[PDB]
């Protein structure tokens, strides 16, 4: 057994310099004398810059670096379902080794222009506000952006849980979190049964910066394996800002000149390369899809920041969560004026498209009109009706944690709201009205639910109006 | 015959050493065509472009694709010329990458086809044309306040999510179907989803037989993003010069050219500029933009979408871009948050064509009156938000009353906006929109509710939509 | 042989050259012991910690004390192991420095005692425990709006002179004297006067018999300020692991550790980060915070006071430490200047234990209602700032009326604060807090003056002092 070998010059902070390795390859895996792996990033004239993918305490100057002959690769396969793994593919749950016989490059080209198909099928998150105002389709990438403690992780957990019956593999990537928080998330998923089809990749805060930098790429590489076999995959990047910070740390350690806020020049290219690999494949490519939900954390609600601006410029849409909305009682705290989906309409069931085609612009106009007319006297009856309708819609859109709602019931409640049947109901009672309306449909409106679930269009309005009137007669206003 | 070898690889920047007296010229293209000798290597087919001469027979280059797999000492071939792409009727109906290689799976271009170099000097002072003519677009705000010029340069400014892409698509739908000439689209640094959607829409509409498309997108390395615009530009220049055709040039996002140029300046070894941009920002932007002009042999009218980072119009890239345009459309997300689309700023938008002798005295006066009314309205909001409308005078109350209706009537429903609005689009002529705004200024429809003007088209549709509310 | 020589001395950073093939590993401890050979030298007894391998058989280290008097060529000894400090029953009731040497004048520790290395990896994923249990503190705002978690990590943010130390002392008085387990106090870069006061307080109260203290205060060099926290942490880890006991861990200021790291970073040869911090700010803090956790063997609950520089909550050091905490309380200078003395921000403070299944349905509802009223008052404060309360509607006036009384009732008189204001402190059960806040929300005490709600404990004292004043 023979291999090209080098010698170590410098060691420190997870960065190593090596002399030799003349035939080393750009991006090739290398291993040290103690078994710790590395990745070659800088190929200078006389030395190689290696980033250490593990504990660098046992590496000393003069040690030997050995080539592997392989581009950065991660294991893939069905054996990863239900497991929590390192970004390199090693399990960390203590349930034994994973039996994967296949691997994929961590850097691969995105599907081309002719390889894609327009997003045309919905992804049901189980949240009324998202499903109505900011639709998400399979193959779409939607950004979730907001301050800390606003529900960003809760939205992703609910979305992953809602895929229990729908045929979709879920991948949850956690970057820079506490292992206790990751374990809590895994326990919630196991409790709700989502762990039977979910892969979770963890890179905690104690891990070196390269693991945090490589975790999203490992996740998308694992997802692509199922995507190119015709399956549908959902990938969640729980924090892209921490990955960006880790990449900045690596770049500064490798003596690369800094730019704005000490970030490197290709901080935008990093995220663009990561996010362009999610797509809806054409029928000639298999028809599979991969949808991504990247996360961005703002500081005091500042959106003009570098990383938030860069990520917003890439994704197909963003969902805004605001602390003032969160504390005002409306949860989820989705800002209808700022949130938008570029694939809206095409990513909705026909009934939902009928009932909520205008609701987002309606809420934006209502928010504009509430600020105006606050100082005045709400004199005009038209303004006095618009405000009333807006209040009902806002109170209807509220939802509780871990309480998914089927799309057939969502379209029914949106129809009842938007057709004017809630105009004679006070604002304080519409939540209980909806709660009782769901039971009324479960007891007496099974045929409407079956019709919506089978044919994606609404039933005849006469029967629906009759059922709504019957429920209204039964209902009593408190 | 001469060859070089790779001596250093730093991300997208590669250094090549040549023999003495055989250095390649700047902007020349280089080829690496390594075949894997054994199982420890991978096959490589990569193109490089010469950028600097470092001395000691060493050349610094920028790669056009991913540099993964490169090994120090790989043999490099010099082609002796810059990047060359096919030109002519061959490009019509085809989709190309930055290198001029088709990506539509329709077949390869014959090797004997004519190919033109990517880089060339700009047209001279004598050969330029300056005659101004109105281009009708069918959009009310554009036709009223900032008319577009045939053969001129039009730029659309805006932040993220304000409607630049939708406006580009609507302009394509309104113009390219009836233009009669050739059109070229340059997908510089944007979404592959958007590119595929546009390609399929043009294929279904039949315009595809009259247009050529070149795409370099977000996933591409900086070199492709900073040379795809020049590829599309030379494809359009062939038609402008050799055949004298009228050419529509659409650029998906011209800010990505600047961003890609800035991503590699530090690796090229240049000291940073004010906001982290490259020192050669204005020089590169001018060298690119000055080639897009109308001459005596032919005319090119170009519509470009320009990204504004963080909604800051004082950013150096838009600030330098502003001076290169004849007509300017500004999109502000304040109008987008309020549900008004296309959300064109009625004041910041300017055009060289808004003159009494160019557009007409009545049109000029009605546009100026609309601008004056909106400017007066903008000042009243600050005191209204505190002291209420009740404290305003009778004149200012009427000013607000008419200004809100004017601002709401500035909205429109686009054909491509069906996915977002349900209702279909409309096409409003300039005479009709001028007449409608004149009526609203005169105050004929003060009794109508303000909501009746939202995304309506003409005032006839306003008064008909009012009937639905019982007014 | 394993003996080095001093090459460079740059403040707290010293470079040592060793023989080929005998370099010490990273985090190893080096010793310098020198006797003055003549009148132009001084005696030296200094310890160093290996940080980087610079190449050419040279090692860059960080000193744990002052480097004045070092001469190039001094002999350096390598101990072959990282810093080791004594652990076990021997450390109870003693005070130590960064090196684990007692400083309480009660004698040394026998050389045969067990001692553990300072640096170790964090516990694995499969060893952690994720149970959530409420820890009652007796403070109204903490118990209501952000309950503390038994076995979790709690952080107290605040600027200079806002109340972090007073809150630490109040929590110690309320919890530590009854906890039953082992308590560890690890000051980091704080006042030596405060350390002496706390030592005497514990000695007089008798809780000193079951606590260990480690001190690296503001007078000390950056290496000691960096490693004192790790010394205290390993002392706590011994009790957590080898005996499975519940451990209280108090860190006086964890921001000083990152501040000392940033001070050291520049001399080590690293390029500065965004705000001049070290580029390794996140990893260094993470590999410290991940060791402070509860496992299956035992639980560690830690209360850490975090300094906010220049009252900028967006500063990188405060910004990166939120993700490591289960419950946080944010202190605000505006609230302390109005006399609200616990100064806890009622909207910024968050906790994972505020869930209906953990604290109870009525607790959750009362907390949510209080937060909603406070948010509405915060929104209205802009209008009251300019034009007062006269133009508010009848609803907004009632919101302000309730919110002011709620905000004043969130104040409490502390036992520790008895030295500043002569009044005695109070301890309020969470059930009484919930009942009082529900009564205030219901409007039972709208007629009482708002100044009767300040610095009281149970809701009965509000009525008592309102009766004492005019009513
Ligand atoms: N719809 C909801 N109704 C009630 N509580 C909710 C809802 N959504 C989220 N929460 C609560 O809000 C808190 C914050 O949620 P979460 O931790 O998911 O937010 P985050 O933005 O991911 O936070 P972090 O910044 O800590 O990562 C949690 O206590 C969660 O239970
Ligand atoms: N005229 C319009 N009618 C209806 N909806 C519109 C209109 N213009 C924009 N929108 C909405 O706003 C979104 C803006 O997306 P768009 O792709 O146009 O943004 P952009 O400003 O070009 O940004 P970027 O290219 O930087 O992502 C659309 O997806 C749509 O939801
Ligand atoms: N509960 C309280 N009651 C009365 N006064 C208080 C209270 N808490 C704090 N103070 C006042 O605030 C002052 C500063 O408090 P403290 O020493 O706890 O602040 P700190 O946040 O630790 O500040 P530093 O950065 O100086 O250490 C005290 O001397 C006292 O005057
Ligand atoms: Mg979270
Ligand atoms: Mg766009
Ligand atoms: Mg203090």
């Amino acid at each position: 057994q023979v291999s090209d070998v080098g010698t170590v010059i410098q060691v420190g902070d997870g960065i190593a310099r090596a002399h030799g390795l003349d035939n080393v390859m750009s991006g090739e895996l290398v291993e040290f004398a103690n078994g710790v792996m590395g990745m070659a990033l800088n190929l200078e004239e006389n030395n190689v810059g290696i980033v250490i993918l593990g504990p660098y305490t046992g590496i000393k100057e003069g040690d030997e670096v050995r080539r592997t002959g392989r581009i950065m690769e991660v294991p893939v396969g069905e054996a990863l379902i239900g497991r929590v793994v390192n970004p390199l593919g090693q399990p960390v749950d203590g349930l034994g080794p994973v039996e994967t016989t296949e691997t994929r490059p961590i850097e691969s080209p995105a599907p081309g222009v002719m390889d894609r198909r327009s997003v045309h099928e919905p992804l049901q998150t189980g949240i009324k506000a998202i499903d109505a105002l900011v639709p998400i389709g399979r193959g779409q990438r939607e950004l979730i952006i907001g301050d800390r403690q606003t529900g960003k992780t809760s939205v992703a957990i609910d979305t992953i849980i809602n895929q229990k019956d729908q045929n979709m593999i879920s991948i949850y990537v956690a970057i820079g979190q506490k292992e206790s928080t990751v374990r809590t998330v895994v326990e919630t998923l196991r409790k709700h049964g989502a762990l039977d089809y979910t892969i979770v990749v963890t890179a905690s805060a104690s891990q070196p910066a390269p693991l945090l930098f490589l975790a999203p790429y490992a996740g998308v590489a694992m997802g692509e394996y199922f995507m190119y076999k015709g399956k549908h995959v959902l990938v969640v990047y729980d924090d892209l800002s921490k990955q960006a910070a880790a990449y900045r740390e690596l770049s500064l350690l490798l003596r690369r000149p800094p730019g704005r806020e000490a970030y490197p020049g290709d901080i935008f290219y990093l995220h663009s390369r990561l996010l362009e690999r999610a797509a809806k494949l054409s029928d000639a490519k298999g028809g599979g899809s991969l949808t991504a939900l990247p996360f961005v954390e703002t500081q005091a609600g500042d959106i003009s920041a570098y990383i938030p601006t860069n990520v917003i410029s890439i994704t197909d849409g963003q969902i805004f969560l605001q602390s003032d909305l969160f504390f005002s009682g409306v949860r989820p705290a989705i800002n209808a004026g700022l949130s938008v989906s570029r694939v809206g309409g095409a990513a909705q069931i026909k009934a939902m498209k009928k009932v909520a085609g205008t609701l987002r612009l309606d809420l934006a106009a209502y928010r504009e009109l509430e600020a105006f007319a606050q100082f005045g006297s709400d004199l005009d009856k038209a303004t006095q009706a618009k405000l009333a309708r807006g209040a009902r819609t806002v109170e209807v859109l509220k939802q509780d944690l871990h309480q998914p709602i089927p799309v057939e019931k969502q379209v029914l409640i949106i129809y009842a709201l938007t057709r004017g049947f809630l105009d004679d109901i006070p604002v304080e009672d519409v939540r209980r009205f909806e709660k009782e309306f769901y039971l009324f449909l479960d007891q007496n409106g099974q045929h409407l639910l079956e019709h919506i679930r089978t044919t994606k269009d609404l039933p005849n309005e006469d029967d629906l109006n009759k059922a709504i009137e019957a429920f209204k007669k039964t209902f009593v206003v408190s | 015959m001469t060859r070089g070898r790779v001596i250093q690889v730093m991300g997208p920047v590669v250094d090549v050493k040549f023999e003495n007296g055989h250095l390649p010229a700047i902007y020349n293209a280089l080829k690496i065509q390594h075949k894997a000798r054994n199982e420890n290597e991978v096959d490589i087919d990569l193109t490089l472009e010469v950028a600097l001469h470092l001395g000691d027979d060493t050349v610094r280059t920028i790669a056009m694709a991913s540099t993964d797999g490169l090994i120090r000492g790989m043999e490099v071939i010099d082609t002796g010329a810059p990047i060359s792409v096919p030109v002519g009727e061959v490009t019509l109906g085809r989709v190309f990458n930055v290198l001029g290689e088709p990506i539509d799976l329709e077949g390869d271009i014959p090797a004997d086809a004519r190919r033109d170099p990517i880089h060339r000097p700009a047209p001279k002072f004598e050969e330029l044309a300056t005659e101004v003519e109105i281009l009708e677009t069918g959009i009310k705000v554009v036709d009223l306040l900032a008319p577009y010029i045939k053969g001129g340069k039009i730029g659309l400014f805006g932040g993220a999510g304000v409607g630049k892409t939708v406006l580009i698509q609507e302009l394509i739908h309104n113009i390219a179907q009836e233009h009669g000439g050739i059109s070229v689209f340059a997908g510089v640094g944007e979404r592959t989803r958007e590119g595929n959607d546009l390609y399929h829409e043009m294929k279904d509409s039949g315009v595809i037989s009259k247009t050529a498309m070149v795409f370099g997108q977000m996933n591409e390395p900086p070199g492709a993003r900073m040379r795809v615009a020049l590829t599309g530009l030379t494809m359009a220049e062939y038609f402008r010069d050799e055949q004298g055709q009228d050419v529509l040039l659409f650029i998906d996002n011209i800010f990505r050219f600047t961003q890609a140029g800035s991503e590699v300046s530090a690796l090229l070894g240049r000291m940073p500029s004010a906001v982290g941009y490259q020192p050669t920002l204005a020089t590169e932007m001018g060298q690119l933009q000055e080639r897009i002009t109308s001459t005596a042999k032919g005319s090119i009218t170009s519509i470009q979408a320009i990204y504004v980072p963080a909604d800051d119009y004082t950013d150096p890239a838009p600030a330098t871009t502003f001076s290169h345009l004849d007509a300017t459309t500004n999109l502000e997300r304040k109008l987008a948050e309020m549900g008004i689309y296309p959300a064109v700023d009625p004041l910041a938008s300017t055009s060289r064509a808004l003159a009494p002798e160019i557009v007409g005295e009545e049109h000029y006066q009605v546009a100026r009156k609309v601008q004056q009314t909106l400017q007066r309205y903008k000042e009243l909001q600050d005191i209204i938000a505190i002291l209420g409308m009740d404290e305003l005078s009778d004149e200012d109350k009427l000013v607000v009353h008419r200004a809100r209706r004017i601002q709401f009537f500035l909205s429109q429903n686009f054909h491509v906006a069906e996915q977002f609005t349900g209702q279909p689009g409309s096409y409003v002529p300039v005479k009709e929109t001028v007449r409608g705004f004149k009526e609203i200024l005169e105050g004929k429809y003060d009794h109508l509710p303000e909501d009746a003007f939202r995304l309506v088209g003409r005032i006839e549709e306003v008064v008909e939509k009012a009937k639905a509310m019982g007014v």
